[PDB]
């Protein structure tokens, strides 16, 4: 997967959003696939903005991936 | 890594739930209702893991699950308060 | 400027230059292809004329032209041979590399 | 023989002291040798001499599966008593009629 | 930068225009650079840093 | 005086700036001023010498820097605790 590999920067998303997953340290966008939105609702400062964002991209949250991180 | 700090408002609360020994009373002094000591006991409770309190008939009894917790909460209302009487001393 | 001699040449794989020295003279007995660079030399650049083009791709990436054009000597074309000797004649004045 | 090492040699087109004839005309020597591998799919020799004389097969490292059928065969001449040559040869297995070309442009490495 | 025309502008000289605006015409700049520097479409001007 | 205050006081100290206390406190430059201004109604004071350039520490502003640290550091306790 071509989109794996890449940082958080690949999206435009909202400065709002665009700040919120840096203080948890989200690095790849594997890593925020990886999380669900059970607990990524806690975080201050998204709900009707991820899904959309991510659509477009061929993506959504809730996938599993396995040998994560390769490195 | 962000530092998950306890909410400004369950801390308060749970000073005054063991004073009062009710929770009902224990809304009357920090003029809320007291529905939201439940809404509050929650949000903390996922950095914890452990029962604030053991139910029992007409009374409130300390457990030591949320007794380890009591000791490093009420000496921070205490500071914060003084620290307000002490820039609003010098202004004046 | 004067020009010189040195393995300093901007826009050119590092791989290619693993045939020469740091004084950028390539050895003696190198098997060298048709295309490869025996002697670097760099001349002056002048001052370009920007595109507005290529201003906004410098503006975008940052990567900015020195004083500094490529007039490397290079292989003729289907030539595939072996340096066996290499010459270098200095004027008096001048200071000399180390290959000298 | 497909590569051969020589210490104190750069190129196929220099000369050593105490060595009669020219790198290229002990390549072509040693073009010829009938040299047999049993067991394995590439052999790495060795060669070493030193004195005054001709040199031939004979001469290199024998090892125990490494089958040389000519050990007459002249190879070079040391002229000097105090020459000495060491020189490494690279024998692979394989049929036809191969230059020194496709060898370059197929590997890679340096 | 002047791209299809005679000439470039400043930033008074496209202030004078809009808005007065000095660091806020350079951060609307910032935000293009940004949004130019981001691996979605800079994937094909990349390739023209050798030229 | 709400504990999001708590950590925008600190990291403005350290950091010499209000605007240098954004990179560590993973927020925008802007917001690091919203909780102070309403320090100045709750508890009524200045904190910090407000200048063009930097900003000066003050005696009162580092009595409040080490309680915030005291607030903190057995605020750590509590985390170990769970550690």
């Amino acid at each position: 997967d071509p989109i794996l590999l890449r940082p958080v920067d690949d999206l435009e998303l909202t400065v709002r959003s665009a700040n919120c997953l840096k203080a948890e340290a989200i690095h790849y966008i594997g890593d925020l696939v990886q999380r669900t939105e059970v607990e990524l609702l806690k975080t201050p400062n998204s709900l009707t903005e991820i899904k959309d964002v991510l659509a477009s991209r061929g993506l959504s949250l809730g996938m599993r991936l396995e040998n994560w991180p390769p490195a | 890594m962000s530092k998950r700090l306890p909410p400004l408002n369950a801390l308060r609360v749970f000073d005054a739930a063991a004073r009062h020994l009710s929770f009902t009373r224990a809304a009357e002094e920090l003029f809320v209702t007291q529905a939201a000591v439940s809404h509050q006991i929650k949000s903390l409770e996922d950095f914890l893991g452990l029962k604030l309190f053991r139910r029992r008939n007409r009374s409130l009894l300390l457990t030591e699950e949320g007794q380890s917790y009591f000791l490093d909460i009420k000496e921070i209302f205490s500071q914060l308060t003084e620290a307000t009487r002490k820039l609003q001393a010098r202004s004046a | 400027g004067p020009e010189e001699i040195t393995a300093d040449i901007p826009n050119v794989g590092e791989a290619a230059l693993s045939k020469l020295d740091e004084s950028g003279i390539v050895y003696i007995g190198a098997e060298v292809t048709g295309g490869d660079i025996l002697v670097g030399k760099v001349t002056p650049k002048g001052e370009t004329q920007l595109t507005p083009e290529e201003k906004l791709l410098r503006a975008i990436f940052g990567e900015k032209a020195s004083d500094v054009k490529d007039s490397s000597l290079r292989v003729p074309n289907g030539v595939s041979g072996t340096v066996i000797d290499v010459q270098v004649f200095t004027r008096d004045g001048v200071e000399k590399d180390k290959r000298a | 023989v497909t590569e051969v090492e020589i210490d104190g040699v750069l190129h196929e087109y220099s000369t050593k002291e105490g060595v009669q004839e020219d790198i290229l005309e002990i390549l072509l020597n040693l073009k010829g040798l009938a040299v047999r591998v049993q067991g394995k799919d590439e052999v790495i020799l060795t060669l070493n001499k030193s004195g005054i004389g001709p040199v031939t097969a004979a001469d290199i490292t024998h090892d125990g599966d490494v089958e040389i059928v000519k050990p007459q065969h002249v190879i070079c001449h040391l002229t000097d008593e105090n020459a000495s040559i060491s020189m490494r040869i690279k024998v692979q297995r394989g049929r036809g009629y191969v230059p020194a070309s496709t060898r370059i442009h197929s590997e890679e490495d340096e | 930068f002047g791209i299809d025309m005679n000439t470039d502008y400043t930033l008074e000289e496209v202030g004078k225009q809009f808005d007065v605006t000095r660091e806020r015409i350079r951060q609307i700049e910032a935000k293009a650079l940004r949004k130019l520097r981001h691996p979605s479409r800079s994937e094909v001007l990349r390739s023209f840093l050798d030229d």
